[PDB]
């Protein structure tokens, strides 16, 4: 569904900060003992508002609250660290978690280069 | 049931989870991510008057904790000690491995009391306090936090910070008075309409113009003189 | 395999709580300061004997638990929440983990609606 | 290794881990449940002596814990509270976010002293201590818990408790006598036919007929008058 | 990419330790009450170097540190207990994560019984 | 980015990220391992002396563990408890289910004293410690562990230890100084090139010859007299 901004205001600049656990770390800055502490582990960065994004991103995270609060009610668990990991899990289910009928719109199975293969090989028979 | 926010057409919008969508790709889970916003990028007031009646103290719901990925540098955040009148803390202390927020232009640090009606304080409006890169429903002791909210996302294939100290009464009442602090014994009367910055201006002229107290009395200044950020008493005129 | 309940009775009906975490609340109530306290939380239903589907699931609690029990013992975490997320990924291991060898059982492709289509071109050609 | 319960054939089954049945489907998580079972409904025994019995300490095992999503309304739940006879207690404190059982007719709220031969009490037939939505192999103090057992499946595609109260000595062994409290003086020697509707018609007709200790002392009275749930001393005849 | 042993020494032989979930206890060991202790509930091994793999893989735990070292530094989470199933995931979005285009080189989807299938009928016709 | 072993060949290489193997067959969970290898078996000193130089105090960075499924038995572990000066713990109480390494030869308890000079100690080479199916970035206090380092992998489709204690001066600084305990009152100035083996042996003999301590005073002996394991002064000569 489509993602409307209703809030009084919207910064259309997301200034960010986040981590980066690729590192590729200069010499030494990986080992625990020698690294930053904890307050220097952060990147940062700068997106604009192309495409409507920033406020989009804005309304998302404001429309995410209900459903959200409502999981953390249900769930016994006091820090929950796997919300991503299952939404991967559930993309996968979706379109793998029954046989996948070739053709059929639930199947994302491709057979297009194969079709015109099986057609050239019966242009030669 | 939880909104994922996936780009088509130029813009973002909420994946149907009763339409498969074939021609998206998701490789990795890195091409997932959790993102912190912060309430005050909708426009909410950010001044102490205002945002802390936006929090208040319940019982009888466990927090939770929700983590997050990358979050925004804030203009504004916030970090409380309240007890209640006969000195009990009134607001737990951190746990293990919550740390406050890693952005914050401004700290607003509010000591103080009220009668703390409830074992946590939550967000009256149901947003969550962004820690480091966790989020909370309550509000922890002494620990920096912005108001926000987490979204959640399938993408496509220096740093200065203030702290500004603040003493209050009543906290979480009606009727909560609070004062800026410029020393130990020199307060000013505040008001809603005070920004930071003039609060930090209004902190340094009281400093080299000596209208700090040089009796060990406490002085309290009254003061009488639709913008977004990123766009003993007396009296003073 | 199929399960036999030996357990000396039964209680043919499943008196049941649990929690809904899709709620769709009413005005505010999913906001935590003003939502129910712990103990309003809860739904609840009642399950009849249909299929003997009580007794078995009865029955299959009770079989389950030694090797609940020896994960247990295994495991070195405090508190286990990803049974049923680990449960899920090997579903989708056991399809899918290895090449989809298209007609072999352990391929769950269905190409019966292609195979027409290949069929009727042919026809027509 | 883990049994999982599927349905085929109008009757539920365990999945066979070695065959793959493509006709199966899994759209998602949600169709994946767990389940505690009470051992209730498999006609264990419930009164007091006989549940306790099926409880022993022991030391070198660390205790573990295991989340269950839905649960059964037990008529039977305990709550134990359990000391030395020097006086430091039997049963760890409940764990952060471990709560009681939700639904329990009725609560035995069991106090009193055993030897307490081991660090952690443990359910001697293997079963599990039911709490919250979740289950632990360990008996905390203080905290309602139902006997049972979990179950994991996947799916196709008013409330009232009463408690009551019971005094022992050397629980957890094999002569350990049990009293149910009336008042903080006046108790029923217990036996194991005892039913909770019984002892409550034993309390009430106790309260009115008198029958309760007028003294400081502490008066006990001894009484001597295959159907599940679902389907200064004296005597009184 | 290959693992090269740099290491100074190399012992060619793993003696290791692990635990046994599978488990299948006899009579009532798998019962908490009755079951070993923490100290005995492990079961050992012994691996000789065939193949170079036992210098193999303690090079490739050498080298493994920093890439794990910079994601314990970058998550929030106290006790990390799902790498492996995250690694599981990600085998299978690799694969399975988009469209499946038969033939092409990032679809495992073997056609090749089935091209024999659909000739055999096409010899008939 | 975290490397992943895989077979191919007959030669065990890092799993290529960016290159697809259709090939290789993953069908359960069951078939990835995690596994910790003893920094011992890549030939590095484990005398005493030789082993806490690797380590360090540090503040400023939170403490983090991952586990792992399989070990190696150890020849060499070790088991801390390091106070300042003035009495206070350098090391933290392990956390609740972190016990201690479960296979080892040897487990070489040091007690002494050094400025512990930062929050956590550290490996100042990147390694971790490995406890029980457990690997910390920090040495937990009185916790046997080994040093190690941790692998993943996808795989193809009795028990004797003995404690040698030590105590220390200037523990993790240049001049740290080391002990070996014979009883309470008897000890030996250690040198790098004693093998746990002739440690024994050490003080075996000076046992049997009655050559400890008979005052209430301190005895310590001084003794002057390229292969991996698995392949009140005086003098003694
Ligand atoms: C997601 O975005 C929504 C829109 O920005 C947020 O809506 C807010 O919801 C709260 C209730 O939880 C409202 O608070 C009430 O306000 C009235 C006072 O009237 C106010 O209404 C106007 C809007 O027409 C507002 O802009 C003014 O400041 C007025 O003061 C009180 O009588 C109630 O008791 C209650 O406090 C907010 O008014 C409302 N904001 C807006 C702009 O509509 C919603 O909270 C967001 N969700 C999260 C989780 O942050
Ligand atoms: C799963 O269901 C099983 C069947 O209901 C449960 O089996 C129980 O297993 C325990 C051992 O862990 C047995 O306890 C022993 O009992 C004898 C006493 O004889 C009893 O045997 C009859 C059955 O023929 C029983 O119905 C009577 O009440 C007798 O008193 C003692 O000598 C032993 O020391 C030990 O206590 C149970 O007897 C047995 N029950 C049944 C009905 O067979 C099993 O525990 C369940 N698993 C879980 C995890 O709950
Ligand atoms: C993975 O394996 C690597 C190779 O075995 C390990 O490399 C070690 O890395 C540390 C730095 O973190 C080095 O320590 C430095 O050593 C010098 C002293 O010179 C030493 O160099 C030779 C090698 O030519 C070594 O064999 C001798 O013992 C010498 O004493 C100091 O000046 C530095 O300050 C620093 O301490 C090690 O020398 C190096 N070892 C080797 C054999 O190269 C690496 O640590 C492993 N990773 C993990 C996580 O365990
Ligand atoms: N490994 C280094 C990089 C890892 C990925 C990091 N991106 C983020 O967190 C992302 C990107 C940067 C920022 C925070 C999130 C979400 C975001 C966005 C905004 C609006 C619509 C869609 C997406 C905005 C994209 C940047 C560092
Ligand atoms: N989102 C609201 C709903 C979410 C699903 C909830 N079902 C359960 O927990 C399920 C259903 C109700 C109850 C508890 C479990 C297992 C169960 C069952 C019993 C025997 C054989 C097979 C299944 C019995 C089906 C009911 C509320
Ligand atoms: N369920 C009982 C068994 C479960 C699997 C257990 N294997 C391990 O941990 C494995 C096997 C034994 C040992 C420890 C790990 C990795 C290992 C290896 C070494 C070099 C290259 C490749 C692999 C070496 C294979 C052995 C007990
Ligand atoms: C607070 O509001 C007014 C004072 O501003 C007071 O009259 C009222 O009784 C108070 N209400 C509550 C709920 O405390
Ligand atoms: C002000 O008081 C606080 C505590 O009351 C103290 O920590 C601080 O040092 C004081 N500042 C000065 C300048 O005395
Ligand atoms: C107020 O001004 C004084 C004088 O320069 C300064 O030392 C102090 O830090 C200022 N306070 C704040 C909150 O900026
Ligand atoms: C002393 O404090 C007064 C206020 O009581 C202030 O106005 C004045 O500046 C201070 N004294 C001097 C000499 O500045
Ligand atoms: C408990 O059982 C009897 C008393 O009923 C007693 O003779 C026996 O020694 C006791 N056994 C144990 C193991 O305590
Ligand atoms: C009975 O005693 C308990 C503690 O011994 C106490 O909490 C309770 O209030 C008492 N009840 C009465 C009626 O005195
Ligand atoms: C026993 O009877 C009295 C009198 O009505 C009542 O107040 C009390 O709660 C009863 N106790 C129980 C356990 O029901
Ligand atoms: C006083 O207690 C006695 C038992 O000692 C009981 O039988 C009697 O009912 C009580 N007194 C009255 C007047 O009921
Ligand atoms: C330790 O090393 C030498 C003594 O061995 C000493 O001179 C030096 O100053 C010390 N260095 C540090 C960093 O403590
Ligand atoms: C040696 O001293 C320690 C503590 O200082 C004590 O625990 C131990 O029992 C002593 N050993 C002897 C033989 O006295
Ligand atoms: C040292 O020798 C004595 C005498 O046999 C023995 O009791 C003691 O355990 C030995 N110490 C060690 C560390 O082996
Ligand atoms: C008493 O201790 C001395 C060292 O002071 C040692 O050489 C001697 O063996 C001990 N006495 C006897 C009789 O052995």
């Amino acid at each position: 569904e489509a993602i409307v901004n209703a809030q009084p205001k919207c910064n259309p600049n997301l200034h960010y900060w986040t981590t980066q656990d690729e590192g590729a770390a200069i010499g030494l800055a990986w080992i625990p003992y020698f690294g930053p502490a904890a307050e220097g582990i952060y990147i940062e960065g700068l997106m604009h508002n192309q495409d409507g994004l920033i406020c989009g991103l804005r309304q998302l995270a404001n429309e995410t609250t209900q459903a959200l609060q409502l999981f953390l009610r249900a769930t016994t668990e006091l820090r929950t660290f796997s919300i991503l990991n299952r939404k991967a899990i559930d993309f996968l289910l979706q379109r793998w978690g029954g046989t996948c009928h070739i053709l059929g719109p639930d199947c994302c199975i491709e057979p297009a280069d194969w079709t015109k293969n099986i057609t050239d090989k019966i242009d030669q028979i | 049931s939880i909104p994922l926010g996936v780009i088509h057409n130029s813009a973002l919008q909420v994946s149907d989870v009763d339409k498969l969508v074939c021609r998206d790709k998701l490789s990795s889970t890195n091409q997932l991510r959790s993102v912190g916003l912060n309430l005050e990028g909708n426009g909410v007031a950010t001044d102490v008057p205002s945002a802390t009646k936006r929090w208040g103290f319940r019982s009888g719901v466990p927090p939770k904790v929700v983590n997050y990925e990358a979050g925004e540098w804030a203009e504004n955040c916030y970090n409380l000690e309240i007890k209640k009148p006969d000195g009990s803390e009134c607001l737990p202390a951190a746990p293990d491995g919550i740390r406050g927020f890693p952005r914050c232009r401004y700290v607003h640090k509010v000591s103080g009391t009220g009668p703390c009606a409830g074992d946590f304080a939550f967000h009256k409006e149901g947003a969550f306090f962004l820690y480091d890169r966790l989020a909370s429903t309550v509000i922890y002791r002494g620990t920096t936090f912005a108001e926000g909210v987490v979204a959640f996302l399938i993408l496509p294939q220096g740093y200065y910070s203030t702290t500004i100290r603040y003493q209050a009464t009543g906290f979480g009442t009606n009727e909560t008075e609070y004062l800026f602090e410029v020393d130990n014994l020199t307060y000013v009367q505040l008001e809603s309409r005070f920004t930071p910055q003039f609060l930090l201006q209004l902190n340094e002229t009281i400093y080299t113009s000596g209208k700090r107290s040089n009796t060990t009395g406490k002085l309290i200044w009254k003061v009488n003189p639709e913008w977004a950020f990123w766009e003993x008493x007396x009296x003073x005129x």
